[PDB]
């Protein structure tokens, strides 16, 4: 039929491995609370401190959950979710990403609307001429015949009030693709490594031997 | 509709495993668990020490 | 009346405890309703002779 | 701005190591052991090895255990599994019709892809 | 490599994963936040307003 | 907001009975499909029904 | 423009209102940069002969 | 293989949406509570 | 004594943004897929590049068999299944001849 | 000496072979079957299934 | 690398932390005390070692018999 | 008189059991069996060395007729793909891409 | 006269502490039932898809084919 629109959607197991995540946060019931309340009282002092400190401490607890389920709970998801891409951008960044927009959402908008009227900042601005150019003509600058291009300029005053809200942006899609680049390059170089060492002892049996131990080179 | 397909159904055995090496084996962290499951019992339950007399 | 209990070899729950000790266990339900598990500079600042202690 | 905050302590970095190195000296507390029945090959030269006197520890650790001591041993015949089947695909004899017809992961085969 | 793939750059099932993770975190804040603190224990036991009278003679 | 509220509601509903309006008035494919739709027909049944016209009329069915 | 540097949102207003507007415009401007240049085929103008059908 | 290990097949089937038709019965639904409510034009509904 | 914690989960949901950055995320991840990741990769038209080996190597385990072709034959017994439970006549589409649209 | 107790074990094992079937019928009849004796039962289950594919 | 309040487990003040109830008069219940309830299996070895022979025997009856 | 549900000794006797666990009691206790019947030694060596089984099979023998065949030789040409597979003779004796 | 500053509970006084234990230990609880469940998910599981399969299993999620 025409009207018929199929998608696809590929499904497997979530539910039982996401349960666990959760399950296991009594158990370690924020541990990493100290060292996120040191440093949000070292990076920031306001009311709301603690939803943003909370906001981390769920994040980072997360995390920490994962990998330690990615080291010692080999099931399934757990091995393959830190190294997904997916899961360090969107699984770990964008929650960091969007915690300081949803705890201080009210003051950054505020400042981002207000920088859209793009005017000098003075220090000790006791000028009388300042005023009347930011209030007569909107801005500081000479803003003589912009509204010719005012399509354009909308659009880039937009990008001129979130140019320094950017690079937040990119560092946590940086550092996501580098611990995704570090577990994923760091596991099949260690895998390529023991299976190089596998052909050289399957090939010379004299070699294919407990050599160094059986739990010393595992404990190591 | 739902399916359930007989292709997913095959014969099983351990027998025709290939099995792991002993790097592989090491590398699952067993090894590892063997040891430090101790390791964390001693110290909780070495923390907490009893009352006694000295001689 | 809970130490009572307790000298009897009672166990007694964390929250059961609580209850016997209500002007407590009002404040401290509600410290938990603001969702703030920090301690320390309170009693620093409304007892100074502890501060650094 | 000049908000003349004293230093905290709590923010130094004086007890990171200390705990550390108490975790490490604990662990390394269970590696005493008896003269009786001590016995660690040396090298050749005579000097001794780095992992031979250190599994007393670890297997004091493991006599320590509850679950894993007697789970974590059922994944190693699975090694000799492999051991054995290594050598059985050494020198197996096959049909070369079918290794040309059908080799297994071997390139530039169009009903792969590639 | 397997992880190297754009299919796995905005993979449903992933989403999915943090939905019913979050879905469960959001259930449980209410026995996360079921700690106690020893504090007004300390201002209740501590607090001691002065219990000296006035005497004029 | 209250006479905004109406006045915005009630200006975009006139301007859809307009639209339903001028669209049965209208001879082509869409005036029919309303056409049949105010009758009281369900929509898979003004689809069929519609359709089978322009298999025929429109496209030229083999 | 001096309306935008007013109290009361009128910042937002004045920003949303230039994007409603002319923004949009603009959004298109931008991605019309890299067409004025590239070969585009003749604009396939409707013949406005189909869609005309009889009722009944 | 190492890039086996770095593989996640514990996928259990193919959830099949059409999307053409759940919103069709989305709009139904919506025609329905809209008629049975008996709600105005004016209404947030 | 009163309190949110434990008599209404709405206000406490509504007095802590903390609470509402978990569901911003959720609805902000489902946004993401439903604008690039839904039509690019789980729709029909769009499903066969799962079995492209470069990218989405593996998605099998192995490359894809196309001998086979697992996602065709699937798709076709779900077709039929439509085509069964509307009662479409599979030779109808043939009779149809399409305009152009001259000039 | 593990030989000769291994031998010296073979007439207790083929004694109380009996002796163990006879309590485990009376606790089964009788009905008091406790933990333990539900945990002995089920590693004699897991073992015979085993002998049984052994058997197979 | 890591600050003294992350090590010692508090910032300013260190909390008292309620001790574990003992229970008096019983043995403590505890995933680690399950022993003391239930032991490695004693009671039915030699019955083991019959019904492991007999369920040996009986597979190798009946499945030589279905072989055949 | 408490005004309150008073719990019996035995029921938090038993409750005791339940949340007097500690991170390591779970960790280790679950990752013991988790990483010997897991994706990395047993289901995984399991689950991975029959895909390539059945990859050999149905490129030398077919699906359907090893269906048709007996077990045992069912297993045996399954043991033989499994061997050929953990050869790989082709990839220089390497189970890398 | 009563002592100031005390009354009766009320229905928005929430439930009693032991109340709020027995609400605290359920997941404590639930652990054990699901950590064996999780094992056995992931033990009792088959793969979907091999290099012979001409089909792979379908959900229809709301009966829609
Ligand atoms: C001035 C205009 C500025 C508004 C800009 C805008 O985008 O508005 C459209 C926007 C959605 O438009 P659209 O998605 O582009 O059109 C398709 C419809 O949503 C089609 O959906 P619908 O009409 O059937 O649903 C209508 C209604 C029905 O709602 C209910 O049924 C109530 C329950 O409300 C909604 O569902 C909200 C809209 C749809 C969901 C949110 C937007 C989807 C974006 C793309 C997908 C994101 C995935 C989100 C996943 C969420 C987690 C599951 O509406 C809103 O989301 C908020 C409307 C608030 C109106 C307040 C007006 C009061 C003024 C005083
Ligand atoms: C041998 C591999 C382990 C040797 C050293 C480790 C060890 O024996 O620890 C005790 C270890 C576990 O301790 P347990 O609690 O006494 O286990 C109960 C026995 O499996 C319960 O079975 P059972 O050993 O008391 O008697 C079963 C009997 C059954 O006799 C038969 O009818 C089988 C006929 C086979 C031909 O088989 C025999 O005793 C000797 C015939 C050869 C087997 O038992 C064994 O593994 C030895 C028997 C295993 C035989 C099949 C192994 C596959
Ligand atoms: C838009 C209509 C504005 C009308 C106007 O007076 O326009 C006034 C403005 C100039 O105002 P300012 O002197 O304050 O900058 O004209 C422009 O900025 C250019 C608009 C394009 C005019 C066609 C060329
Ligand atoms: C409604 C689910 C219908 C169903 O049976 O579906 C059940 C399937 C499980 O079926 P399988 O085990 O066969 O894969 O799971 C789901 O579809 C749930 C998807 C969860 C994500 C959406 C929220
Ligand atoms: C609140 C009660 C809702 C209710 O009763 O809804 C009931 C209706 C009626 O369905 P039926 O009549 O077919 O049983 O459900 C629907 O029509 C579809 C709802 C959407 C379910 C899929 C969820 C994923 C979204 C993808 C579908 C396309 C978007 C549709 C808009 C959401
Ligand atoms: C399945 C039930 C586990 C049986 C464990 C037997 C026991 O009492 O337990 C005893 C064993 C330890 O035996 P040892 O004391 O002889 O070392 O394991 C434990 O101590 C705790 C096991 C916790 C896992 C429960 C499942
Ligand atoms: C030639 C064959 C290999 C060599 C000879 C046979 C092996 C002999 C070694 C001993 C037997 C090993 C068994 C191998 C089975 C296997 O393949 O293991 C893999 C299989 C799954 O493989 P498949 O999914 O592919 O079928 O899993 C199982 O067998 C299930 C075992 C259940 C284990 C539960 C252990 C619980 C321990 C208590 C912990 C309590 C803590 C709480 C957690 C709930
Ligand atoms: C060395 C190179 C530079 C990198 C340095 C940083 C390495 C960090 C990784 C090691 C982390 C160890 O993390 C360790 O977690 C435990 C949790 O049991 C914390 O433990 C802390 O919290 C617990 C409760 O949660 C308190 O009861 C305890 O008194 C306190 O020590 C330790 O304070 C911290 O040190
Ligand atoms: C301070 C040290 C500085 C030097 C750093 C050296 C790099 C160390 C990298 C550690 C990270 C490697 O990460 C580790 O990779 C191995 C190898 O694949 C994975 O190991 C897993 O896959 C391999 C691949 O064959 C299997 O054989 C193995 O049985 C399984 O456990 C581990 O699950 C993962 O935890
Ligand atoms: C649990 C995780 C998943 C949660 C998903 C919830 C998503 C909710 C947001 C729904 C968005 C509504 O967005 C709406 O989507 C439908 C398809 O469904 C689009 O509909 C479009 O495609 C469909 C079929 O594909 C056509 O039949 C229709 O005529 C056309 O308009 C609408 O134009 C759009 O407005
Ligand atoms: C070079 O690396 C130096 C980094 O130093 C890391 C210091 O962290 C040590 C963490 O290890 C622990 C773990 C537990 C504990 C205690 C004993 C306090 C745990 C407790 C609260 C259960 C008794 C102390 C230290
Ligand atoms: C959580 O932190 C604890 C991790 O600590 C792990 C320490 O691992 C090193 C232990 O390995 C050794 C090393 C040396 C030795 C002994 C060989 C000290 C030297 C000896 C016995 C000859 C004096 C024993 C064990
Ligand atoms: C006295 O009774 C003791 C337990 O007896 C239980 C009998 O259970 C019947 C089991 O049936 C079978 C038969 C064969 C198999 C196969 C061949 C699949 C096992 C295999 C693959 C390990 C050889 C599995 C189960
Ligand atoms: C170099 O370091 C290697 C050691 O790392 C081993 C990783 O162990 C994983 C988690 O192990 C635990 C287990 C329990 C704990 C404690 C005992 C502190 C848990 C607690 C706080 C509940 C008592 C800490 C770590």
């Amino acid at each position: 039929m025409l009207n018929s629109n199929i998608y696809i959607i590929i499904y497997g197991g979530i539910i039982m491995y996401s349960i666990m995540i959760i399950i296991q946060m009594f158990l370690y019931n924020f541990s990493n609370k100290i060292y996120i309340e040191v440093e949000i009282n070292k990076y920031i002092l306001s009311k709301n401190n603690i939803d943003i400190y909370w906001i981390i401490c769920n994040c980072t607890i997360i995390i920490i959950i994962t990998t330690l389920n990615h080291i010692i709970n080999k099931i399934g998801i757990y091995n393959m979710i830190e190294y997904n891409i997916c899961y360090w951008l969107i699984g770990t960044g964008l929650g960091l990403y969007i915690s300081p927009f949803i705890v201080f959402g009210y003051k950054f908008f505020v400042y981002i609307m207000d920088l859209n009227n793009y005017s000098l900042n003075i220090y000790h601005n006791n000028n009388k001429m300042n005023d009347i150019q930011q209030i007569y003509n909107g801005t500081n600058y000479n803003d003589t015949m912009i509204f010719f291009i005012k399509d354009i300029n909308n659009i880039f005053t937009i990008y001129r009030s979130i140019n320094f809200f950017m690079n937040w942006l990119y560092q946590m899609i940086y550092y996501g693709v580098r611990m995704w680049l570090v577990f994923v390059l760091h596991s099949f170089s260690l895998g390529s490594f023991g299976e190089l060492i596998t052909v050289i002892t399957d090939n010379n049996l004299i070699f294919n031997v407990f050599y160094i131990g059986l739990l010393g080179l595992g404990f190591i | 509709p739902s399916t359930s397909p007989a292709d997913k159904d095959v014969p099983m055995s351990i027998l025709h495993t290939h099995g792991l090496s002993y790097v592989n084996w090491c590398m699952s962290l067993a090894p590892g668990l063997l040891v430090f499951e101790g390791f964390f019992r001693a110290r909780y339950y070495r923390s907490r020490v009893p009352p006694s007399r000295t001689v | 009346r809970l130490h009572e209990r307790r000298l009897r070899g009672d166990v007694i729950d964390e929250w059961e405890e609580l209850d016997y000790h209500p002007l407590v266990r009002d404040d401290t339900y509600l410290a938990i309703d603001f969702g703030d598990p920090t301690f320390g500079r309170y009693i620093w600042k409304l007892f100074p002779h502890t501060d650094g202690d | 701005a000049a908000p003349a905050e004293k230093p905290d302590p709590a923010l130094d970095a004086t007890k990171a190591l200390p705990k550390a190195l108490e975790e490490v000296e604990f662990f390394q507390s269970y590696a005493v052991r008896r003269k009786t029945g001590f016995h660690l090959f040396n090298r050749a030269t005579g000097s001794p090895t780095i992992v031979g006197p250190m599994f007393y520890n670890l297997y004091n650790f493991v006599r320590i255990g509850r679950v894993s001591k007697y789970v974590c041993w059922l994944s190693l015949p699975l090694v000799f599994q492999r051991m054995w089947m290594k050598n059985r695909a050494t020198g197996m004899e096959y049909d070369i019709d079918l290794e040309n017809y059908a080799p297994f992961e071997a390139k530039k085969n169009p009903m792969h892809g590639h | 490599l397997i992880p190297v793939s754009l299919v796995d750059l905005i993979n449903i099932n992933i989403i999915f994963y943090i939905l019913l993770l979050y879905t469960l975190l959001l259930f449980f804040i209410p026995l996360f936040l079921a700690s106690i603190n020893y504090t007004y224990h300390y201002i209740y036991k501590y607090y001691n307003y002065n219990y000296n009278f006035i005497n004029n003679n | 907001f209250v006479p905004a509220w109406l006045t915005f509601t009630s200006l975009n509903h006139w301007a859809q009975n307009r639209r339903l309006n001028r669209y049965l008035t209208q001879e082509s494919v869409f005036g029919e499909m309303a056409r049949e739709l105010v009758r009281g027909k369900t929509a898979d049944e003004a689809t069929t029904s519609v359709m089978a016209r322009v298999e025929k009329e429109i496209l030229g069915v083999h | 423009d001096m309306m935008k540097v007013m109290p009361g949102g009128k910042a937002f207003v004045g920003t949303a209102l230039g994007l409603a507007l002319f923004g949009g415009w603009g959004v298109e401007f931008v991605k019309n940069i890299s067409v004025m240049t590239k070969e585009k085929p003749p604009i396939d103008w409707n013949n406005e002969k189909l869609g005309h059908l009889t009722r009944s | 293989s190492p890039n086996e290990h770095l593989m996640f097949f514990d996928f259990s089937s193919w959830l099949l949406v059409d999307f053409g038709k759940r919103w069709e019965r989305w709009v139904s639904f919506k025609k329905s509570f809209l008629t049975t409510t008996r709600s105005p034009y004016w209404s947030p509904q | 004594v009163y309190t949110n914690w434990q008599s209404s989960y709405t206000r406490l949901f509504v007095s802590k943004p903390w609470m509402w950055h978990p569901l911003a995320w959720m609805t902000l991840s489902v946004g993401i897929w439903w604008k690039f990741g839904k039509e690019s990769l789980c729709n029909e038209r769009s499903f066969y590049i799962h079995t492209h080996p470069k990218w989405a190597p593996h998605k099998f385990h192995t490359v894809y068999n196309w001998s086979r072709d697992p996602i065709k034959w699937t798709l076709a017994e779900q077709y039929a299944s439509i085509i069964r439970n509307t009662n479409t006549d599979i030779e109808a589409v043939l009779k149809i001849k399409l305009p152009a649209n001259a000039n | 000496e593990f030989w000769q107790m291994y031998l010296a074990c073979w007439p207790y094992r083929f004694r109380n072979t009996v002796v163990e079937w006879e309590t485990c019928k009376a606790k089964v009849l009788k009905g008091s079957v406790d933990l333990q004796d539900i945990v002995d039962l089920l590693y004699l289950l897991a073992w015979a299934y085993l002998f049984w594919i052994l058997g197979e | 690398p890591l600050p003294n309040a992350v090590v010692q487990g508090y910032t300013s003040v260190r909390g008292p932390k309620r001790p574990l109830d003992h229970f008096y008069g019983r043995t403590p219940l505890n995933i680690d005390t399950l022993w003391h309830w239930v032991k490695f299996p004693h009671r039915y070895d030699n019955l083991r070692f019959a019904v492991c022979f007999w369920a040996f025997l009986v597979s190798a009856h009946f499945a030589n018999k279905k072989q055949r | 008189a408490p005004l309150y549900p008073v719990l019996s000794q035995a029921s938090l006797y038993k409750r005791h059991f339940f949340k007097n666990i500690k991170l390591f009691h779970v960790v280790f206790y679950v990752g013991a069996p988790c990483v010997t019947f897991g994706t990395a030694a047993w289901s995984g060596s399991n689950r991975n060395s029959r895909e390539a089984i059945f990859m050999v099979i149905e490129e030398r023998h077919g699906w359907d007729n090893f269906k048709k065949l007996s077990s045992h030789q069912q297993g045996v040409i399954m043991q033989e793909a499994a061997q050929e597979s953990l050869l790989a003779r082709n990839k220089g004796e390497l189970h890398l891409p | 006269v009563p002592v100031a500053n005390f009354r009766p509970k009320k229905p928005w006084d929430g439930p009693w502490g032991i109340q709020i234990s027995q609400k605290k230990d359920r997941p404590f609880i639930a652990m054990w039932i699901l950590f064996p469940l999780l094992l056995v998910d992931h033990l009792t599981r088959e793969y979907y898809a091999y290099w012979h399969s001409s089909k792979v299993p379908v959900t229809d999620v709301f009966g829609d084919f």
